[PDB]
C-alpha cells in the first residue's frame, strides 16, 4: 500500500514455529505425560537478530497449538494446555495440585479439532522489554494429556507465535558475528570475520 | 551542536567537570567511558549518587583535541545506550560486542577531522524504560572515541596529541 | 435457527492470517507506556542514514580489519591514474554489504530508487590536489583512461578548497549496474614537513524515493547458539 | 482497568473443578450406570476460606461438563445429565420414573461434542445465602449413560463451575486454623498455631 | 445460506472465558433483594482498615499467644537503647502476616503504594517519657545508635502529652525494604505507687493510593476437612 | 466467509429450551378460532373459587 | 459514638437496662453476650419476646468502667453478627471460632484505654437476611469485651475493676 510493508507492524507479522515438545509412549524424553515450556521469542532461528536492531520493544502475542502422531495421524485424544503466569509455581508431577488451580487458565480441546488459539498481553513490570541490560519473563505453557492413566498414542505438539501491536525505540547496529550463548553478547575472539566478501584488488571489478 | 534524538533534557553540581587528558598515538585503538560510573567518585555529584536511592539526569559532553597544521587523522565520537580514566578497546572492528563499527553512525554522533575542526559537542537526554533507577547498579549509556583514520606526522613533530573530555550535568534529580 | 452453509475454507490454519482470538487474562491491566526518545515506526527512516562504505575490501586478517574502512591517496602515483572502482548495487555481495542499507535490503526482494555517496578527505591542512569522480550508466563499460571518463557524468574535486564532495547516483533498480571510478587529475602536492600519504572515507545512504517490497526472511549466515 | 481486578466480580471469576464422578465398568464404586452429586461450592479446595470473608452472598452459577475415558480417549457414547431442583425426589435406580419427569430438566449430549454448559439461578427462600447461622440447598445433578443395558466404556465426568453476579455483605476475619468438618467452625484446641512465622528476638531482623 | 468459515478457535473450553449460556429454569422468579447494611464491592475498601501488627512475634506456646499483640516499655532500661525493629513489607513472612492487608495481598502478586502505622501507649496516667521512632529508606542499613538515627526521618513522641502517634511510610513497592526502629530518648519516669512497666499496641493500614494486580490463588496452609 | 467459533454449548438437547423449528406443512391454513365462553389464562383465577 | 455500618435503626420497653457488673482482674480472658438472648427473661421485653411470633429491633450499647489514675490496661469492645451474666472465652486468641483477634477491628468497634477514656458507645441496626425472625431460635449478633493489654496496679490498690453494660432497645416491632 505504497510502503506499508516496511513498517514495524509488517516487519514482525507472521506466525513462526517456536517450540516443539514431544510426549513419547516409551523412552526417557518425557517419561510421564507432561512437559513445561518457557516462553521465549528466539526459538525461531531468524528472530534474535531482528529484534536486536532495537533496544526497547513492546508487543502482544498470539499462540496456536497444532498436535499429531509422529506419522501425522489424527487420533481421539483430549489435552489440557494450561498457562502459568510469571510468579506462580509450576507442576512437578501429573498429580500436582497446580493442574487444577483456577488462576492458571487452561484450554481443554480434542485432538480432532481445529488448533487452539489464545492471546497473551504485555506483562512486564517496566514500560517495555529491553534486550540489553548494562548492570523479560512472559510465562510458561504446561501441556498434559487428560487422564489418570498413560495415553495410548505418541504425540508431538508444535507451538506457533505471532506478535502484534509492536512499538520500538533506539536503533542499534545489527549482529556481525555468530552467537555463542543466550542473553549474552559474547563472541569467538580468536576467529573474527569481515562483514561481507572480499576481492583481489581495489581497481578490479 | 548535536541534540540527541531531537530532544533536550527536562525535569520529570551545575558546573564543568574536566576529566583528564588521553594521549592519542599512532597505534591507538579507541576508548570508552560508562556513565554515570565515570562521575560517582568526584565532587558533589559523587556524594549524591551513592547517598540516594533514585536518580534521573541528562548530560552535555564536549570532546576537544589540539594539534598543529602538520598532523592528520580523524576520530568518530558516538553515544550508545546500553572509573574516570576509561578503558581501551581490544577489538575495535566489532566494538567489543559483535556489532560493526561502520554502522555506528545510527547513534548520536559527531566527527572530528583534524583538517577541519577540533571540537565535538553532544547533548544526551535521560533514557530509561523506568522513570527512576539506581546510579550505582545501572549504567545508562557509553561514550565511544575511536580513530577511524590513524594519526600521522613527520619525525620531529610532537608524537602525542591530547584529547580532553569535559562534561556538565543537566536537569538532575535525586530521591 | 439462522441458516449457514460452511464454504470450503473452514477448518484450516493459514500462518499469514490476522484475526481476534480469546484473551486468557481478562480484566488485567498492563503497565502504562511512558515517553521514551527515539521511536522508529518505518524502516525507510533507517535507510536514509549515512554509514561507512567499505570500498577497500581487500584485507582479511584479523589485525587488519580496520584497514577496510579507508583507502589511500599518495604522492608517488602520477596523474591520470586510476585509484578505485566499485559498483552501485546495495543488495549484492561486495562493498555495500557493510552499510545499513545493504543489510536491510537483505530482508526483501525488490527495490528501486536513488542513492548518494559522500567522500571525506582526511589529510593535513597543507596538502592540495585534484580528483575526478565519474559515473557510468548501466550497460557501458569501465573507461580506458582519464580523458574518456571526462566525457561523461563527472565532478572535479579540489582538496585545498573543500574537504567533502557528494555524488547523487540516479535510479538503480531491479534486485547490469552502474560504476563509480576515482581518477587522479593532478598529482599530490605537499610542503616540507607534512606527510606524503592521506586517506579517504566513503559514506553512503539513500534518497527519499527509495522503496522495498516482497519481504523475505533470507537465511543469514548468522546462526544462533 | 485501574483497579478493576480487586472488585468482587473479579475476585470470584474463574471456572474451578468442583466435583468429579466416576462410572467404572467393573467394581463397587458405582455398580449401575448412574450417580448423584449435590451442588456445593466448596469442592474447590481454595474456595471455603474466600467466601467466609463475608457473611451474606448472592450469585448465579454456570456449570460445564467434560467427560472422557480414564486414558483420555473419546468414544461414541450418549449421556443424560439431569438437574433435580431442591424439593424434588432423586433417582433410586436406572429404572426410576424420576429420569423421565418433565419438571427435571435434562441435557442429552454425545461424548464426541463440545462440553455441555448450563446456568442455574439464585434459588434460596431468603434474600441471600448465609455461611454462618447462629441458631443453602442449590439442587442435585444426576448423571447417567443412556441405554437399557450397561455401557461398554469406563467413563469419568468432571464438573466445572463459574459464579457470576456476585454481591456480598458484612466482612469478617479470615480463617486462622485448619478445618475439621463441613458447615462447622470447630478446630483442634489442643494444637493452636500462630497466624504467621516467628523470630528469635524483637531487636534482630 | 449465509457463508461462514470456522476459525481455528472453535471447539475449545477456556476456563477464564465469559459468555451467555442456556438457563435451565426459564420463567422462574427469584426472591427480590432487600436492603442489608454493610455492602462491600471492592477489596481496596478493606485494605484501609487498621488491624493489629504483631511486632512481638517471639512466643510460640499456646498459653502465651496473646503476648504477641503487645511489646513492653520498662523503667529498668536506660536511655539511647533500642526497643524494637521490624521491616515494612506487607506481603512477606513476619509481623505483617497478622494484618488484613498482609492476608489480602497473599491472593495477588504485585502491589505498590503508601502505608501508615499507629502506636498506642497503654500505661498509667502518671507516667512520662519520650521515644524516637525512625524510618530508614530501602538500601541503607539499621543505624548504630540513637544519634545517627536522629539524622534522618524521625519523630519524637512524648507520653505525658499524647497517647497516640502516627507514622506515614512512603512508597513501598515490588512484591530490599525499609526499616522502622524505636529508640529510648529519655528514661521511663513514674511516681510512687504506679507500675514500672507499660505496653504499646501497633496498628497498621494502607493509604488511598494502594493497588494490587495479577491475581493468584496461592496454595494456603489452611487445608479443608 | 463470515468467521464463527462454536462455543461449548452446541450439539446438545436441553428439554426446557424454547426456539423456532421447521414447520412440516407450510401454506396450510388452520381452522379460525370462534368465541367460546369461559376462557382461563392463569391458574390463580381458579384458586379463588 | 459509633453508628454501626453508617446506618441508624429504623422501622420496617423504651428504657435503660443496666445488666450487671463484671469484675476485671489480672488474669481475665474476655467475655461475650448473645443478643437478644441476654434480654428474653427480664422485664416487658422478655414477655413480648416469647409471646409473639416475629421480631425486629435495633439497639444502643454503653460499656463503662471506673478506676483510679494508678491503674492501667486496655479493652477492645466489638460487635460481630452471627443468659444475662455472659460466658468466658477459653481461647481468646482464636476468639473460640478459629478466627484471629488481631483482625476484629473490621467490625463495629471501640477502644477503652484507662489512660484516656472510660466509656464506649456502639449503635447497632437490625441485620438479617429476612425482614422478621424469631427472638428465641435465632441470635443476631454477639458482643465481645476482651482485654488486649492486661490490668496492672501496685499492691495496696483495689485489685478488681468494675465493668457495667447498659443497653436500650430502639425501634422494636413484634408481630
Amino acid at each position: 500500500h505504497s510502503t506499508a510493508e516496511t513498517t514495524l507492524d509488517s516487519f514482525f507479522s507472521r506466525a513462526g514455529l517456536v517450540g516443539e515438545i514431544d510426549l513419547p509412549l516409551k523412552g526417557t524424553t518425557n517419561p510421564n505425560g507432561y512437559a513445561n515450556w518457557d516462553i521465549d521469542i528466539t526459538g525461531y532461528a531468524q528472530m534474535r537478530r531482528k529484534v536486536e536492531l532495537f533496544t526497547y520493544m513492546r508487543f502482544d502475542a498470539e499462540f496456536t497449538f497444532v498436535a499429531c502422531t509422529p506419522t501425522g495421524e489424527v487420533v481421539p485424544q483430549l489435552l489440557q494446555y494450561m498457562f502459568v503466569p510469571p510468579g506462580a509455581p509450576k507442576p512437578d508431577s501429573r498429580e500436582s495440585l497446580a493442574w487444577q488451580t483456577a488462576t492458571n487458565p487452561s484450554v481443554f480441546v480434542k485432538l480432532s479439532d481445529p488448533p487452539a488459539q489464545v492471546s497473551v498481553p504485555f506483562m512486564s513490570p517496566a514500560s517495555a522489554y529491553q534486550w540489553f541490560y548494562d548492570g523479560n519473563m512472559m510465562g510458561t505453557f504446561s501441556v498434559r494429556t487428560v487422564g489418570t492413566s498413560k495415553s495410548k498414542y505418541p504425540l508431538v505438539v508444535r507451538i506457533y507465535m505471532r506478535m502484534k501491536h509492536v512499538r520500538a525505540w533506539i536503533p542499534r547496529p545489527m549482529r556481525n558475528q555468530n552467537y555463542l550463548f543466550k542473553a549474552n553478547p559474547n563472541y569467538a575472539g580468536n576467529s573474527i570475520k569481515p562483514t561481507g566478501t572480499s576481492r583481489t584488488a581495489i581497481t578490479t571489478l | 551542536i548535536i541534540v540527541g534524538y531531537g530532544e533536550w533534557p527536562s525535569y520529570c553540581v551545575n558546573r564543568f567537570y574536566t576529566l583528564d587528558t588521553k594521549l592519542w598515538e599512532k597505534s591507538s585503538k579507541g576508548w570508552y567511558w560508562k556513565f554515570p560510573d565515570v562521575l560517582t567518585e568526584t565532587g558533589v555529584f559523587g556524594q549524591n549518587a551513592q547517598f540516594h536511592y533514585l536518580y534521573r539526569s541528562g548530560f552535555c559532553i564536549h570532546v576537544q583535541c589540539n594539534a598543529s597544521k602538520f598532523h592528520q587523522g580523524a576520530l568518530l565520537v558516538a553515544v550508545l545506550p546500553e572509573g574516570a580514566d576509561g578503558f581501551e578497546l581490544q577489538h575495535p572492528y566489532v566494538l567489543d560486542a559483535g556489532i560493526p563499527i561502520s554502522q555506528l553512525t545510527v547513534c548520536p554522533h559527531q566527527w572530528i577531522n583534524l583538517r577541519t575542526n577540533n571540537c565535538a559537542t553532544i547533548i544526551v537526554p535521560y533514557i530509561n524504560a523506568l522513570p527512576f533507577d539506581s546510579a550505582l547498579n545501572h549504567c545508562n549509556f557509553g561514550l565511544l572515541v575511536v580513530p577511524i583514520s590513524p594519526l600521522d606526522y613527520d619525525q620531529g613533530a610532537t608524537p602525542v596529541i591530547p584529547i580532553t573530555i569535559t562534561l556538565a550535568p543537566m536537569c538532575s534529580e535525586f530521591a | 435457527g439462522f441458516p449457514t452453509e460452511l464454504k470450503p475454507g473452514t477448518n484450516q490454519f493459514l500462518t499469514t492470517d490476522d484475526g481476534v482470538s480469546a484473551p486468557i487474562l481478562p480484566n488485567f491491566h498492563p503497565t502504562p507506556c511512558i515517553h521514551i526518545p527515539g521511536e522508529v515506526r518505518n524502516l525507510l527512516e533507517l535507510c536514509q542514514v549515512e554509514t561507512i562504505l567499505e570500498v577497500n575490501n581487500v584485507p582479511t586478517n584479523a589485525t587488519s580489519l580496520m584497514e577496510r574502512l579507508r583507502f589511500p591517496v599518495s604522492a608517488q602515483a602520477g596523474k591520470g591514474e586510476l585509484c578505485a572502482v566499485f559498483r552501485a548495487d546495495p543488495g549484492r555481495n561486495g562493498p555495500w554489504q557493510s552499510t545499513l542499507l545493504g543489510q536491510l535490503c537483505g530482508y526483501y526482494t525488490q527495490w528501486s530508487g536513488s542513492l548518494e555517496v559522500t567522500f571525506m578527505f582526511t589529510g593535513s591542512f597543507m596538502a592540495t590536489g585534484k580528483m575526478l569522480i565519474a559515473y557510468t550508466p548501466p550497460g557501458g563499460p569501465l573507461p580506458k583512461d582519464r580523458a574518456t571518463a571526462m566525457l561523461g557524468t563527472h565532478v572535479i574535486w579540489d582538496f585545498g578548497l573543500q574537504s567533502s564532495v557528494t555524488l547523487v547516483i540516479p535510479w538503480i533498480s531491479n534486485t547490469t549496474t552502474g560504476l563509480v571510478s576515482i581518477w587522479y587529475q593532478t598529482n599530490y602536492v605537499v610542503p616540507i614537513g607534512a606527510p606524503n600519504t592521506a586517506y579517504i572515507i566513503a559514506l553512503a545512504a539513500a534518497q527519499k524515493n527509495f522503496t522495498m517490497k516482497l519481504c523475505k526472511d533470507a537465511s543469514d549466515i548468522l546462526q544462533t547458539g
